[PDB]
RNA sequence: UUGAACAGAGAGCAUUUCCGGCAGCAGAGAUUUCAGCUGU
């Protein structure tokens, strides 16, 4: 009869060697691993319980903030760490984030700095220097744009002159200003809408759709030539510059604050309006918005793209910040502080993984767009177990006990009261509407991504 | 690809008794497509297992399986696995109720009369020699070596690894059978009175207190797939069991009399229950049907256990017999004891044994050896029975292997992947799914006397 | 509560929902390459150096 | 960006490659201050492409006093032409991180397509390999770092005051 | 862990390697038992260049054994599948996993490069470009590493330019041992020759001169003064002119004795002027 | 079980291995280091008569204060427990749930009294001393000690005659008489 | 902004241009592998 049994050898399974790790050897039979939806289910929950509990967003605030509260902030689109801001008394600062704090401050204008940005000025006669000098230019309600240059400690190539290298002239005042990606242009919004170039002192062009004042602007980041405006007629204009001409224009219920194009999509932008919500619009198709974010409770003043072109953030009047995911339409994460009021100027750092946030009590801030993760470097062993427990998460998601854990945050009694009479309102509205269409014959169903414009130049068809 | 061995990896689903959106119909693609990787890939592990199943051969007609010798085992087989088939003779102290460590490192051993032994049995290492001096009934250990708990002559007592006491629970008043729950961290109770009683042992807290209803319990065993709990009743009855109903789950009606012992395989398909009718009753578990009926045991069969490879040892007294391949649908799987004139479609003894002195008290396979662990009046013999282990353990679920340190991160860690004991259900895989009311399509909102003829209009 | 109350959205019935549910992503139930290609995420960025907007070849 | 970085050091000179930058807002932060203190973590950021070793201890103190007074020498020469890829001297240089603000002048004197950097992303990650020493090298030195440190420090100092054995 | 990694990546060719019907699965078990031991003492702590030696030849078994079994059981030399080169795809990867553990013994980045030579023409001679260039960046001093670089590259492969700039390379860095020195005059007067034979050879069928050696041999000697004037007198020039003058000698010593042995092994290139 | 990190002690705080709630803060434990009882359950076998007694003296409040069978009874409990020493004196019936303690009947029994009347010198050499056999409660040999004493018999507590420890004391003060025979 | 010749990198993308078929023969290195002509 022959006979064979189990021979463990003990060769194989503890070392020889003291040095050396312990063998592992596995077996994929499920009678082995027995509860497999229950083993990965507490596994989701406790990655969704580790999350709320490591949600430490607040890095810093930079610096000492400003005097007077923050109306504009500009990253570089270059450099990672880099940010220039500017406040109501007429001060504009430029930010080594890393440090945080200032290469150099300038009393700038004696109004408002209503608008900043950063350039790489082409002129014709010169050779612009950017590894030692940085560039951002500014404009007020003083009727002046102003061109400044930044000595900056990042190469060590060199071994200078800083401030105010030329300075454009308005007749009227300055109310937003944009600079375009290439060819030494910007833009200007006011009283109405110019076009400049850094070698000229006089705009180029007037690109004025109606004699109705400018309010915001944007360049768009790829497909260069193609600017976006805001004007306080609740209007949104597009502008394209090969015809040097605005292109279409719609108009909306309130007024839109600001604009952020999409810097993955190319012809897809994101407004923030008075009421309380963001669109996401299409530029081929202005008659409908192919998103609304809805969470905020009051006027949303700024909103930014990441710059991987799958989230955005959205600052509002009430003093908290918001980040949705661009499919969703409801705030992925709330951040506030007792100490943020009225948060004006939100960018979204060149990372995609901080947001600068400037509030008006003076402040500009940094936070993590993701609260719970942290910017060290990861052994791969805690790398697999951050991203299983992403994956983990996202296929558990929607599970009662766990989505009651990962929708939970702490938002101020002004924001929570404001939101549930919201609640009640919204809910009255569509009990009566309920009630007159189960009445009245012809009564249409217009969409939520409908229901905020008015209407539309060049019509659809 | 094809993989022959897929249908083991393989995973049940949902049915209804395609679509139109494209980013959905694309995302069920994928879906599908890493369904099929995953299953191939996983398939294909069997290349990487280290070591084979044991066995035993006839290898002529004359030569039966059944009357082989364990001096001819032990004989035959190497020097490792002759000093694993241990016999100890504690002959004072009442008969063993025997238990290993579910990695096969230590044993537990408990006498009727008060000798409570942990020990490593494989080295010559025991670390807890406990002389409780009443009727001790059987012990279980919890997650580990490190704690065992003990069921005396009324209260269940829990000892730490050297035997220094931890706790005497009030509750669980008269036990007679413990068993751990070991991802749900659960010490289970039941005994004369007729009640089954859920302990959390990681909080401390008593979790379920459920009402039998059916006198004292006469048998006790635990599905190891999705951790419901099987007693045997006075009646006849075999009740399924969950710490969130109140009520039994299931109520099988195996046998008459009695209910003697039960087991499950560890796979969670078959169930052997013993009565005191001198009647094997295999059962299927997931879709209850009753497979084999082995009526007429020579005497009533006292004990059975089902090994990791599907061996079915029953004990009747003196004698233990085990059969292979018995936990199958067919008629031809059915255990006999002869072969009527060597019928080929007549499942005969695997191996038999004979403890010709005593009474055997309970049976429990080694778990990743080839050896059967059965406690008797003198104590414990170890068999060898080649069928009888898996293999290929794997080494992060629980290790045969494994040091200090690797107890204390997997202890922590187990506890900290510890299931809730809500969610034990009758099937595992009912965790992820939506309810069976609320309706199966989601809701888009836009579905959220021609005299008389007369005389009518009056 | 350890079941969902309706079906998700992007799915129309339950059989599809439960389709993605079928095979779990662990360590211990797939390989080591399924376990990673199961659990990469979708956007993969590099930790310390800017993101720039997309460039196509001419548009 | 920090493709590349130079470390001096008394046995030779060390280019090493950089895998994954660290963070650049997050410099200060806790978790990133105590990544460079970890072994396991730095190995992260920082691989060794090359390490030219001198040819005793006369071309030691040379090279000593020229990283002092911050000049490139032949031997730095030869070993960042061997190593660092010809990149363009008008668009997007090939960029080296050295801990010497002076002597990025230098190295760009002499290899115009490499722009130099030495702020404290730089200043941490060589203070990193600095920390590390003989475990990032991989076995290939001859010489302990230490007493080849003792030799070319007391070198050094006899040479910096003229010190006469007459 | 990634030994699993790695040793499932083994599975696909022993699935190919049943297929094709010449192993059975209870003996690839046992390869694999054997990959598994060599994997694990590979990528766990304590490893050594032994263990990768050890794999490395146990791979060349299995695969010679893997031809023989193919020879005799379809009769083919090679079945054209996966299982025919995904062994020494196997066995180059063992080499750069060492190479990059444990770069620092040349036995086994000689015993990779022997190895990736002798592959033949499955193999790519910019993949020998490629681990050559890492091998001298790691390894600039060592100078055995330049002459067998352009040995390969010129007595294999002929080419001239590359192998003038492999040689300028090693004496930018180590200009102190004579012997790339004489292995440079050795390569350039071998070019020379092979110039004015293929000359000969056309005129028999059908200016440059070595004034490039005299040149590289006047460098050779300036270098090679002012190096051993820097190296002895190490630290300091603290010595009388006494010391001076005897080290100055000395260094004409060492200097001519060098270029004796220059025109002892000169004479035997007599096919030129 | 290994004194967990901080995600660690927040993640899961009511886990305790050593002490649960229904372990009344170990007083069982406790009292029995204290007062060194031999065997299990003795604790609540003292805290079951503490329990009756408070019950029984719960319905002889609720019984009205007139007449003769509660006032008797509550007077014939009060001077049992007096005669059992449990109590030191016959105050008030609130002393039936101030002042009956398991401590207290555990006071009362042999060891305690001998290290309270400095027979032994510690109460583990009492039991000692009275598993080896050597005290007395009037005639009869005491070899358990779960025999508790009654107030009349604090004053018989005696070692037996031939314990050789009374004839070491003996002997120590040079009293020792062995017409005696100890 | 384009063109030119030059110097290259191994860091991308095609496709039927050949080879990874057989001998005869000489050559190469330490009895195994390596290197080209005339046809299948």
């Amino acid at each position: 009869m022959k006979i064979k049994t189990i021979k463990r050898s003990a060769d194989d399974y503890v070392p020889v060697k003291s040095t050396q790790e312990s063998q592992m050897p596995r077996n994929l039979n499920p009678e082995l691993h027995p509860f497999e939806r229950a083993r990965e289910y507490t596994k989701a929950l406790n990655a969704t319980k580790l999350e709320r509990m490591f949600a430490k967003p607040f890095v810093g605030q930079l610096g000492y903030g400003h005097r007077d509260g923050v109306y504009a902030i500009a990253k570089n689109y270059g450099s990672l760490n880099k940010l220039a801001t500017g406040s109501a008394d007429g001060v504009i600062k430029y930010w080594n984030m890393s440090t945080r704090e200032e290469f150099v401050s300038f009393k700038a204008h004696y109004g408002l700095v209503t608008g900043l940005c950063v350039t790489q000025p082409r002129f014709h006669d010169k050779k612009p220097d950017l590894k030692s000098q940085n560039f951002m230019l500014s404009c007020s309600d003083d009727k002046t744009v102003k061109l400044w240059s930044i000595n900056v400690d990042d190469y060590s190539n060199k071994n200078n002159e800083e401030g105010l290298i030329r300075t454009f002239d308005g007749e009227s005042a300055f109310q937003g200003i944009d600079s375009h990606r290439e060819n030494s242009t910007f833009a200007t919004g006011g009283a109405k809408i110019h076009l400049w170039d850094v070698n000229r002192l006089k705009p180029v062009s007037d690109l004025s759709w109606g004699a109705d004042n400018i309010t915001s602007l944007k360049f768009n980041q790829n497909e260069t030539d193609i600017l976006a405006s805001t004007g306080s007629d609740n209007s949104i204009v597009l502008y394209d510059l090969r015809t040097n001409s605005p292109t279409q224009k719609i108009v909306q219920t309130m007024r839109t604050n600001a604009i952020c194009w999409n810097p993955m999509e190319a012809f897809n932008f994101v407004t923030a309006n008075e009421d309380h919500n963001a669109y996401y619009y299409d530029m081929r198709n202005l008659s409908r918005s192919l998103n609304v974010f809805k969470d905020h409770v009051s006027a949303v003043m700024d909103v930014d793209f990441s710059p991987t072109g799958d989230e955005i953030v959205t600052g509002s009047y009430d003093k908290s910040i918001r980040i949705y995911k661009t499919n969703h339409g409801h705030s992925r994460e709330i951040y506030h502080t007792k100490r943020m009021q009225h948060v004006f100027q939100v960018k979204y750092s060149m990372d995609s993984k901080y947001i600068i946030s400037g509030s008006d009590d003076g402040n500009v801030r940094l936070w993590r767009s993701k609260a719970w993760e942290r910017s060290n470097v990861k052994t791969t062993r805690e790398k697999n177990k951050l991203e299983y427990d992403e994956k983990l998460k996202e296929r558990f998601r929607h599970m009662p006990e766990i989505k009651r854990i990962s929708r939970h945050r702490h938002v101020p009694q002004v924001i929570k009261k404001a939101q549930e009479i919201k609640n009640i309102e919204l809910s009255s509205i569509k009990r009566r509407e309920a009630n007159e269409r189960r009445t009245r014959k012809d009564m249409p169903y217009i969409s939520e991504r409908k229901k905020q414009i008015v209407g539309t130049v060049h019509k659809y068809e | 690809k094809e993989r022959e061995n897929q249908n083991k990896f393989e995973r049940s689903t949902y049915t209804n008794n395609q679509t139109k959106d494209k980013k959905l119909r694309a995302g069920l693609k994928k879906i599908d497509e890493q369904y099929k990787k995953a299953v191939s890939s996983a398939a294909a592990t069997d290349y990487l297992l280290p070591e084979s199943n044991g066995y035993l051969e006839p290898e002529n007609e004359l030569e039966k399986t059944f009357k082989v010798q364990q001096s001819e085992i032990k004989s035959s087989v190497d020097v490792s696995t002759a000093n694993k088939a241990l016999d100890l003779s504690l002959k004072e102290f009442g008969p063993y109720h025997i238990k290993y460590a579910k990695n096969g490192t230590h044993l537990l051993i408990t006498g009727r009369k008060g000798h409570v032994a942990s020990m490593d049995w494989r080295k010559g290492q025991l670390r807890a020699e406990l002389f409780l001096n009443e009727t001790c009934h059987s012990a279980t250990y919890l997650q580990n070596e490190q704690y065992f708990a003990v069921a005396q002559k009324k209260y269940t007592f829990i000892y730490d690894h050297e035997g220094t006491e931890l706790h005497r629970l009030k509750q669980h008043i008269e036990a007679r059978h413990l068993d751990f729950l070991p991802y749900h961290y659960l010490l289970v109770t039941a005994g004369e009175t007729g009640w089954l009683k859920y302990h959390d042992v990681s909080t401390g807290q008593l979790v379920s207190e459920l009402r039998t209803k059916a006198g004292p319990t006469m048998a006790m065993a635990q599905n190891p797939w999705n951790a419901v709990m099987h007693l045997g009743h006075s009646n006849g009855t075999v009740s399924l069991w969950s710490p969130s109903m109140p009520e039994p789950l299931v109520k099988l009606l195996s046998a008459r009399g009695p209910v003697n012992s039960i087991a499950i395989d560890r796979s969670g398909y078959y169930m052997a229950t013993t009565g005191a009718d001198r009647s094997m009753k295999i059962w299927d578990i997931r879709n209850f049907k009753q497979l084999h009926s082995v009526e007429s045991l020579p005497t009533p069969g006292t004990n059975v256990s089902i090994s990791d490879t599907g061996l079915l040892a029953l004990s009747r007294g003196p004698h233990v017999t085990l059969w292979k391949d018995a936990l199958k649908l067919s008629g031809d799987s059915k255990p006999c004891f002869g072969s009527m004139g060597g019928n080929p479609h007549r499942n005969t003894p695997y191996m038999s044994h004979l403890f010709a002195g005593n009474k055997v008290e309970n049976l429990g396979f080694v778990p990743f050896e080839d050896l059967l662990g059965v406690g008797h009046q003198t104590g414990i013999t170890n068999l060898i029975v080649p069928g009888a282990g898996e293999a290929n353990y794997d080494a992060l679920e629980l290790n045969p292997f494994e040091t200090k340190k690797q107890r204390q991160e997997q202890e922590v860690r187990t506890l900290l992947n510890k299931l809730p004991a809500d969610t034990i259900t009758l099937d595992p895989n009912s965790i992820g799914s939506v309810d069976k009311r609320s309706s199966t399509i989601r809701l888009n909102a836009k579905d959220l006397d021609v005299i008389e003829e007369a005389l009518s209009r009056f | 509560k350890y079941q969902s109350s309706a079906v998700p959205f992007p799915f129309e019935n339950r059989e599809q929902y439960e389709r993605s549910l079928r095979m779990p992503i662990g360590q211990e139930w797939t390989s080591r390459a399924s376990h990673q290609e199961l659990i990469k995420p979708r956007i993969m960025t590099k930790p310390g150096q800017v993101i720039d907007p997309l460039k196509a070849p001419f548009k | 960006p920090i493709e590349y970085l130079l470390f001096e050091e008394p046995t030779g000179y060390a280019v090493f490659k950089v895998k994954l930058q660290q963070d650049d807002i997050g410099s200060r932060l806790k978790e990133v201050q105590e990544q460079i203190n970890d072994f396991g973590a730095f190995t992260k950021l920082i691989e060794l492409v090359s390490f030219a070793p001198f040819k005793g201890a006369a071309e030691a103190l040379e090279n000593a006093n020229d990283i002092s007074e911050g000049l490139v020498s032949e031997s730095l020469k030869a070993i960042l032409d061997l190593n660092l890829p010809k990149a363009s001297s008008k668009k997007k240089n090939i960029t080296l991180a050295i801990s010497d603000k002076n002597l990025g002048p230098s190295i760009k004197e002499e290899f115009p397509y490499v722009d130099c950097i030495s702020n404290e992303l730089a200043q941490d990650l060589i203070r990193g390999v600095r920390l590390h020493g003989e475990k990032l090298f991989k076995g290939l030195q001859s010489g302990d770092l230490e007493r080849a440190q003792l030799g070319l420090g007391h070198a050094y100092s006899r040479a910096k005051v003229k010190f006469s054995v007459q | 862990s990634k030994t699993r990694y790695y040793l499932e990546q083994c599975i696909p060719e022993m699935d190919d390697l049943v297929e094709k019907g010449l192993f059975t699965k209870n003996e690839v078990s046992l390869i694999m038992k054997k990959r598994t031991d060599f994997e694990h003492r590979l990528n766990s702590r304590g490893s050594s260049i032994n263990d990768y030696i050890k794999y490395i030849n146990y791979e060349s078994n299995v695969n010679k054994l893997r031809a023989k079994r193919c020879k005799r059981i379809l009769q083919v030399k090679k079945t054209n599948s996966l299982s025919d080169w995904s062994i020494q795809q196997r066995i180059g990867f063992i080499y750069q996993r060492g190479t990059n553990k444990f770069p620092q013994d040349l036995k086994f980045w000689a015993m990779y490069l022997n190895y990736m030579k002798a592959r033949g023409n499955q193999t790519s001679y910019k993949k020998i470009h490629n681990i050559y260039n890492q091998l001298l960046k790691l390894h600039p001093t060592n100078v055995d590493i330049w002459i067998s670089c352009a040995k390969y590259e010129y007595e294999v492969h002929a080419n001239f330019k590359s192998c003038r700039n492999i040689f300028q390379n090693g004496l930018r860095f180590n200009p102190d041992v004579p012997k790339l020195w004489y292995e440079y005059v050795k390569f350039e007067l071998n070019f020379i020759t092979k110039l004015i034979n293929r000359r000969k050879v056309m005129g028999l069928i059908n200016a440059l001169r070595g004034d490039i050696a005299l040149t590289i041999f006047d460098v050779c000697m300036k270098t090679l003064g002012k190096h051993y004037i820097n190296k002895h007198k190490g630290y300091y020039a603290i010595s009388d002119s006494k010391m001076n003058i005897e080290l100055n000698k000395e260094t004409l010593n060492y200097l001519f004795s060098e270029s004796l042995r220059y025109i002892k092994l000169f004479d035997e290139f007599l096919d030129l002027e | 079980v290994r004194k967990l990190k901080h995600h660690e002690q927040k993640l899961l705080k009511k886990v305790d291995f050593l002490e649960w709630k229904q372990d009344q803060g170990h007083r069982d434990t406790q009292v029995m280091r204290t007062y060194h009882i031999q065997n299990r359950e003795d604790y609540h076998k003292y805290n079951r008569i503490c329990g009756d007694i408070r019950r029984l003296a719960n319905k002889l409040s609720l019984l009205p204060p007139t007449d003769p069978f509660r006032r008797k009874h509550e007077q014939l409990l009060l001077d049992k427990l007096y005669a059992m020493g449990v109590l030191t004196t016959k105050s008030k019936i609130s002393d039936l749930e101030n002042k009956v303690t398991v401590s207290a009947i555990c006071r009362r029994r042999l060891p305690v009294i001998m290290h309270r009347l400095k027979m032994a010198e510690t109460i583990q050499d009492a039991v000692k001393f009275i598993e080896q056999g050597h005290v007395r409660v009037g005639p009869n040999l005491i070899n358990d000690p779960a025999y508790l004493v009654t107030r009349n018999m604090e004053d018989y507590v005696t070692w037996v005659d031939n314990s050789k420890i009374k004839k070491t004391l003996l002997r120590y003060r040079n009293q020792i008489d062995d017409f005696d025979f100890s």
